[PDB]
């Protein structure tokens, strides 16, 4: 998935509770 | 895509954009109401956009229609991405054409060694982030499931595949889930995960489209 973000917190929506990052502006939690 | 080509205007007139906003996964159009995705790709109010080519650019072939429902597999796991797939009904019907057309299902399963076609507006880095305008191709075989499970320790199900390259360089990216892996003719696969883009021993992994042929159809029959 293509998800911006500035922290993993924005990351909670797409990712859930998934382990991740947000790297790159994006979140990176292995799925596209 | 990491390492592809540009497809050229509706030279794959089955995908789709899906879009909150913004172009955030990919689709696969099957009848001029149903497109499937990807599980990970839900959200409320998404807008399908069918016929695109520059997804910033009105080039005059898009169609956008509203999802009026999208139906997860009710057994996806958001942890282990087992049962990845999704599937929209359009609020409307999209009018086919050779710009906007569906893809066939399969009846079996693709085995490993064939040659499948990848494509979506993904990131195209493997290090670092872009946005394409045009839509992006890849030619990937799918690989082994030992090579996958090798790739892969303790992630794998019977519902994923690996496709790509092992070399790296090649892959799907973030931006192209829930898009096609069409193989003979076949929508076998949707964009689910991987460990980052076009790594070497970190081919993407698949949804394998061929276990849900009858989820799929009793699902639009339900709705
Ligand atoms: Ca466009």
């Amino acid at each position: 998935i293509l998800k911006r973000c500035k922290t993993y917190d924005d990351c909670k929506d797409v990712c859930k509770a998934r382990k991740g990052k947000c790297e790159f502006g994006i979140c990176k939690c292995m799925i596209k | 895509i990491v390492g592809g080509y540009t497809c050229g205007a509706n030279t794959v007139p089955y995908q789709v954009s899906l879009n909150s906003g913004y172009h955030f996964c990919g689709g696969s159009l099957i009848n001029s109401q149903w497109v499937v995705s990807a599980a990970h790709c839900y959200k409320s109010g998404i807008q399908v956009r069918l016929g695109e080519d520059n997804i910033n650019v009105v080039e005059g072939n898009e169609q956008f229609i509203s999802a009026s429902k999208s139906i997860v597999h009710p057994s996806y796991n958001s942890n282990t991405l087992n049962n990845d797939i999704m599937l929209i009904k359009l609020k409307s019907a999209a009018s086919l054409n050779s710009r906007v057309a569906s893809i066939s299902l399969p009846t079996s399963c693709a085995s490993a060694g064939t040659q499948c076609l990848i494509s979506g507006w993904g990131n195209t880095k493997s290090s670092g982030t872009s946005y394409p305008d045009v839509l992006k191709c890849l030619k990937a075989p799918i690989l082994s499931d030992s090579s996958c499970k090798s790739a892969y320790p303790g992630q794998i199900t019977s519902n994923m595949f690996c496709a790509g390259y092992l070399e790296g360089g090649k892959d799907s990216c973030q931006g192209d889930s829930g898009g096609p892996v069409v193989c003979s003719g076949k929508l076998q696969g949707i964009v689910s995960w991987g460990s980052g883009c076009a790594q070497k021993n970190k081919p993407g992994v698949y949804t394998k489209v061929c276990n849900y042929v009858s989820w799929i159809k009793q699902t639009i029959a339900s709705n």
